[PDB]
């Protein structure tokens, strides 16, 4: 309980860092959209923890239910080219 | 005037120039085309780190040195500092006319900067908007932005000096007979 339940906020922070890195590093941009959905669930978790569960539900309703759906709809209909993360392209940064 | 500590201030400048050159090298490495790795950033830097470091050293050291030697603070010190900085930057041309041109013209531009106050924004307290202006009152000393109808002749004699028409007494009064 206490040990886990005290650091729930810290766990959400760590998961958010990891989810952002996974968004940027995803091979398939659809997988990137899914990791964006994961980040939004984590944000809803944080908002519940600080007392704003209504904003948790609103974020789930609008950003996942509407915006992420439009994202997926568009990437399905459209022909997107993407390159993979690599040293040759990205270690220079 | 109490002296600048030329050595410590110049060392600070060395650090800042090295940092700024490192940042410029990183940006140069990210913005360029062609293959680029993490070690090529200094390989293909163009010597930009040296530009930054050398300019920092030259300007700060020369400025502090000239200020301490003259025991003044004014635009001339910035003229000397700009001269040295232009010398550093014009050394890269490897040509004597260009080296001289950088020296004198950077020195002149930085002297112009130092003469205006050596700042990019304003010294608000000294500005005309924040200063006594208009016509002075009864017998007050005239300040920089104030205007009078007559100045004291003693002030004129002090400022211009005696000679070529400037005299402590008007001529007709002095040559009056009795
Ligand atoms: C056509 C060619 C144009 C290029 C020439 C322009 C050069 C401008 C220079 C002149 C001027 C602006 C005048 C603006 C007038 C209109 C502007 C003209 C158009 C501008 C395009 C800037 O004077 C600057 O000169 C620099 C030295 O070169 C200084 O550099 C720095 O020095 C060190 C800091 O302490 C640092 O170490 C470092 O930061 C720099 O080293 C500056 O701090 C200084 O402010 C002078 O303004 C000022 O004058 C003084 C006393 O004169 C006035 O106060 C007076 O107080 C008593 C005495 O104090 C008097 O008893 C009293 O009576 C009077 O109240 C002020 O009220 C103020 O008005
Ligand atoms: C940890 C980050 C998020 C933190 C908590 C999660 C927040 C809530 C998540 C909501 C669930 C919906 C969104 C889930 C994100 C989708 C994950 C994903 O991107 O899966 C697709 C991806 C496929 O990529 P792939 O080509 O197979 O990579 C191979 C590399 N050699 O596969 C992968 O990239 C790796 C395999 C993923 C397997 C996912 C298994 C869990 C499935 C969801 C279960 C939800 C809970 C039930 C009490
Ligand atoms: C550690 C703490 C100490 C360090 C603190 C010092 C901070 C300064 C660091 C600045 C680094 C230099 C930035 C830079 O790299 O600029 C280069 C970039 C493109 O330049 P580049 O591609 O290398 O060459 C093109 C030549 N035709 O050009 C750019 O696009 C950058 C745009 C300019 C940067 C903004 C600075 C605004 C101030 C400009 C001063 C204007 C002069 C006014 C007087
Ligand atoms: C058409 C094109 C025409 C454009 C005209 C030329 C534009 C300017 C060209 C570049 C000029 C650069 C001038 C650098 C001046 C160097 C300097 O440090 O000036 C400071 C000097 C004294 O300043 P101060 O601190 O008040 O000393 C009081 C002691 N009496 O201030 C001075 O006393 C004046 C020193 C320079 C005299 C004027 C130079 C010519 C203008």
């Amino acid at each position: 309980m206490m040990y886990l339940t005290y650091y729930f906020i810290e766990i959400t922070i760590f998961l958010a860092i990891l989810c952002t890195i996974f968004i940027i590093s995803a091979k398939n941009p659809m997988v990137s959209i899914l990791y964006m959905i994961a980040l939004f669930v984590i944000a809803a978790m944080y908002l519940y923890l600080i007392g704003l569960g209504i904003f948790s539900l609103l974020y789930i309703m609008i950003y996942i239910g509407a915006i992420a759906v439009l994202f997926l709809f568009i990437i399905t209909l459209l022909d997107i080219n993407s390159t993979e993360l690599s040293v040759k392209s990205n270690i220079r940064d | 005037f109490h002296p600048y500590n030329t050595l410590g201030l110049a060392t600070q400048s060395a650090m800042v120039g090295l940092g700024a050159g490192v940042v410029a090298a990183a940006a140069r490495n990210s913005l360029a085309t062609g293959p680029r790795n993490i070690l090529t950033t200094f390989s293909k830097s163009g010597g930009v780190v040296t530009i930054f470091t050398g300019a920092s050293i030259a300007y700060v050291f020369t400025y502090c040195s000239a200020a301490n030697l003259r025991e003044r603070k004014d635009g001339w010190n910035h003229m000397w500092a700009g001269a040295a900085t232009g010398a550093v930057l014009g050394a890269r041309t490897k040509l004597v006319p260009a080296f001289i041109g950088w020296t004198v013209l950077c020195g002149a531009a930085c002297g112009l900067f130092g003469w205006t106050g050596a700042r990019f924004n304003a010294d608000r307290k000294a500005s005309l908007e924040q200063s006594p202006k208009g016509f002075v009152q009864e017998d007050a000393h005239q300040t920089f932005w104030e205007v009078v109808h007559r100045r004291p002749l003693s002030l004129t004699v002090e400022q211009l000096g005696e000679g070529r028409g400037i005299n402590a007494v008007p001529i007709a009064t002095a040559t009056e007979a009795p």
